[PDB]
Protein backbone atom coordinates (compact mmCIF):
# COMPACT_ATOMS: atom_id res chain seq x y z
CA UNK A 1 0.00 0.00 0.00
CA UNK A 2 3.07 2.20 0.24
CA UNK A 3 3.24 1.80 -3.83
CA UNK A 4 -0.62 2.90 -3.76
CA UNK A 5 0.02 5.80 -1.92
CA UNK A 6 2.89 7.39 -4.90
CA UNK A 7 1.30 6.04 -8.09
CA UNK A 8 -2.71 7.44 -8.35
CA UNK A 9 -3.37 6.07 -11.87
CA UNK A 10 -4.64 3.11 -10.09
CA UNK A 11 -7.97 4.38 -8.01
CA UNK A 12 -8.31 2.50 -5.04
CA UNK A 13 -11.59 1.90 -2.72
CA UNK A 14 -13.33 0.67 -0.19
CA UNK A 15 -17.26 -0.04 1.12
CA UNK A 16 -19.64 2.53 1.72
CA UNK A 17 -19.01 1.83 5.45
CA UNK A 18 -17.62 -0.92 7.97
CA UNK A 19 -14.35 -1.20 9.63
CA UNK A 20 -12.37 -0.73 6.62
CA UNK A 21 -13.68 2.81 5.72
CA UNK A 22 -13.23 3.53 9.77
CA UNK A 23 -9.72 2.67 9.72
CA UNK A 24 -8.37 4.99 7.35
CA UNK A 25 -10.45 7.65 8.89
CA UNK A 26 -8.90 7.51 12.54
CA UNK A 27 -5.33 6.55 11.29
CA UNK A 28 -2.01 8.65 12.15
CA UNK A 29 0.25 6.29 10.17
CA UNK A 30 2.37 8.42 7.27
CA UNK A 31 0.99 5.56 4.74
CA UNK A 32 -2.60 5.18 5.70
CA UNK A 33 -3.57 9.26 6.47
CA UNK A 34 -2.31 9.85 2.95
CA UNK A 35 -4.57 7.57 1.42
CA UNK A 36 -7.47 8.45 3.49
CA UNK A 37 -6.72 12.17 1.91
CA UNK A 38 -7.17 10.55 -1.64
CA UNK A 39 -10.34 8.66 -1.13
CA UNK A 40 -11.56 11.94 0.57
CA UNK A 41 -12.12 14.05 -2.37
CA UNK A 42 -12.00 11.69 -5.79
CA UNK A 43 -15.15 11.36 -7.82
CA UNK A 44 -16.08 9.40 -9.27
CA UNK A 45 -16.79 7.58 -5.82
CA UNK A 46 -14.35 5.13 -5.13
CA UNK A 47 -16.72 3.90 -2.56
CA UNK A 48 -18.48 1.22 -3.56
CA UNK B 1 -29.33 -21.34 13.58
CA UNK B 2 -28.30 -18.67 11.26
CA UNK B 3 -28.60 -14.78 12.92
CA UNK B 4 -32.31 -13.88 11.06
CA UNK B 5 -31.24 -10.10 9.83
CA UNK B 6 -27.91 -11.25 8.26
CA UNK B 7 -25.79 -8.57 9.92
CA UNK B 8 -22.86 -9.23 12.17
CA UNK B 9 -24.53 -5.94 14.47
CA UNK B 10 -23.58 -3.30 16.30
CA UNK B 11 -24.95 -1.10 18.62
CA UNK B 12 -27.44 1.33 17.57
CA UNK B 13 -26.46 5.16 18.45
CA UNK B 14 -29.72 5.95 20.01
CA UNK B 15 -31.89 3.34 20.87
CA UNK B 16 -28.47 1.48 22.58
CA UNK B 17 -29.78 -2.11 21.30
CA UNK B 18 -27.78 -4.40 19.28
CA UNK B 19 -28.64 -6.26 16.57
CA UNK B 20 -27.65 -8.84 14.01
CA UNK B 21 -25.28 -11.94 16.00
CA UNK B 22 -23.85 -9.87 18.82
CA UNK B 23 -27.74 -9.19 20.03
CA UNK B 24 -28.51 -13.00 20.08
CA UNK B 25 -25.36 -13.51 22.93
CA UNK B 26 -25.94 -10.46 24.72
CA UNK B 27 -29.77 -11.16 24.72
CA UNK B 28 -29.50 -14.57 25.33
CA UNK B 29 -31.24 -16.18 22.58
CA UNK B 30 -27.93 -18.57 21.50
CA UNK B 31 -25.35 -19.88 23.60
CA UNK B 32 -22.26 -19.62 21.75
CA UNK B 33 -21.29 -18.02 17.95
CA UNK B 34 -18.84 -19.80 15.50
CA UNK B 35 -18.50 -16.98 13.28
CA UNK B 36 -16.44 -14.53 11.50
CA UNK B 37 -17.06 -11.78 14.83
CA UNK B 38 -14.11 -9.15 14.84
CA UNK B 39 -12.55 -8.68 17.45
CA UNK B 40 -13.24 -4.59 18.64
CA UNK B 41 -13.64 -2.35 21.61
CA UNK B 42 -17.36 -2.04 21.71
CA UNK B 43 -18.04 -5.95 21.08
CA UNK B 44 -15.65 -6.79 23.57
CA UNK B 45 -17.09 -4.75 26.52
CA UNK B 46 -20.52 -7.06 26.29
CA UNK B 47 -19.58 -10.56 25.27
CA UNK B 48 -16.03 -12.10 26.04
CA UNK C 1 2.16 -11.68 22.36
CA UNK C 2 -0.37 -10.91 25.39
CA UNK C 3 0.19 -9.05 28.52
CA UNK C 4 -0.24 -11.55 31.10
CA UNK C 5 -2.05 -11.02 34.77
CA UNK C 6 -2.34 -13.49 37.38
CA UNK C 7 -5.03 -15.75 37.34
CA UNK C 8 -8.24 -14.16 38.58
CA UNK C 9 -6.29 -11.20 39.37
CA UNK C 10 -8.26 -7.22 39.31
CA UNK C 11 -6.09 -6.05 36.33
CA UNK C 12 -7.60 -8.84 34.15
CA UNK C 13 -10.95 -6.50 32.80
CA UNK C 14 -9.45 -3.47 32.44
CA UNK C 15 -5.90 -4.78 31.05
CA UNK C 16 -8.20 -6.32 28.30
CA UNK C 17 -10.54 -3.12 27.37
CA UNK C 18 -7.22 -1.60 27.19
CA UNK C 19 -5.61 -3.22 24.73
CA UNK C 20 -8.35 -3.32 22.34
CA UNK C 21 -8.70 0.20 22.85
CA UNK C 22 -5.01 1.29 21.83
CA UNK C 23 -5.40 -1.28 18.58
CA UNK C 24 -8.34 1.04 18.03
CA UNK C 25 -6.76 4.08 18.61
CA UNK C 26 -3.46 3.05 16.06
CA UNK C 27 -1.54 3.35 19.27
CA UNK C 28 -0.26 -0.47 18.78
CA UNK C 29 0.81 0.20 15.11
CA UNK C 30 2.45 3.65 15.85
CA UNK C 31 4.39 2.38 18.24
CA UNK C 32 5.21 -0.96 16.06
CA UNK C 33 5.64 1.44 13.50
CA UNK C 34 8.69 3.42 15.51
CA UNK C 35 10.74 1.12 17.25
CA UNK C 36 11.32 -1.24 14.34
CA UNK C 37 11.65 1.79 11.63
CA UNK C 38 12.23 4.73 13.34
CA UNK C 39 15.71 3.14 15.08
CA UNK C 40 16.06 1.48 12.03
CA UNK C 41 19.71 1.78 10.40
CA UNK C 42 19.39 1.18 6.85
CA UNK C 43 15.12 2.12 6.72
CA UNK C 44 12.75 1.33 3.00
CA UNK C 45 13.87 4.53 1.90
CA UNK C 46 17.56 4.17 3.02
CA UNK C 47 18.16 0.99 0.76
CA UNK C 48 15.59 2.46 -1.54
CA UNK D 1 12.48 19.45 1.50
CA UNK D 2 9.84 16.84 -0.23
CA UNK D 3 12.68 15.91 -2.45
CA UNK D 4 14.98 15.85 0.74
CA UNK D 5 12.50 13.52 2.54
CA UNK D 6 12.84 10.59 -0.05
CA UNK D 7 16.24 10.41 -0.94
CA UNK D 8 18.69 9.81 2.17
CA UNK D 9 22.02 9.61 0.97
CA UNK D 10 22.09 13.33 1.54
CA UNK D 11 22.67 14.47 5.08
CA UNK D 12 20.46 17.69 6.07
CA UNK D 13 20.86 18.81 9.30
CA UNK D 14 20.24 21.93 11.41
CA UNK D 15 21.58 23.39 14.62
CA UNK D 16 22.32 22.37 18.16
CA UNK D 17 19.10 24.64 19.36
CA UNK D 18 16.91 27.63 18.22
CA UNK D 19 13.70 27.84 16.36
CA UNK D 20 15.04 25.58 13.22
CA UNK D 21 15.25 22.67 15.23
CA UNK D 22 11.82 23.29 17.49
CA UNK D 23 9.67 23.58 14.37
CA UNK D 24 10.33 19.80 13.09
CA UNK D 25 10.15 18.22 16.56
CA UNK D 26 6.24 19.89 16.77
CA UNK D 27 5.40 19.97 13.20
CA UNK D 28 2.12 17.80 12.38
CA UNK D 29 3.07 17.84 8.22
CA UNK D 30 3.75 14.79 6.38
CA UNK D 31 6.61 15.67 4.31
CA UNK D 32 8.53 17.65 7.81
CA UNK D 33 7.31 15.04 10.57
CA UNK D 34 9.40 12.15 8.49
CA UNK D 35 12.39 14.88 8.47
CA UNK D 36 12.21 15.17 12.07
CA UNK D 37 12.15 11.11 12.68
CA UNK D 38 15.16 10.99 10.32
CA UNK D 39 17.07 14.08 12.10
CA UNK D 40 16.10 12.12 15.49
CA UNK D 41 17.97 8.66 14.78
CA UNK D 42 20.91 10.10 12.56
CA UNK D 43 24.68 9.22 13.76
CA UNK D 44 26.85 11.39 12.95
CA UNK D 45 25.14 14.01 14.16
CA UNK D 46 23.89 15.97 11.64
CA UNK D 47 23.55 18.64 14.44
CA UNK D 48 25.78 21.18 13.90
Amino acid sequence: AEDLSKQTEIAYGTLDSGSTKEFFRRSKIAVFDKMWTYMRSAEPSVFV
Amino acid sequence: TIVGDGKYGARDADTKIWNGMVGELVYGKADIAIAPLTITLVREEVID
Amino acid sequence: YGIATPKGSSLGTPVNLAVLKLSEQGVLDKLKNKWWYDKGECGAKDSG
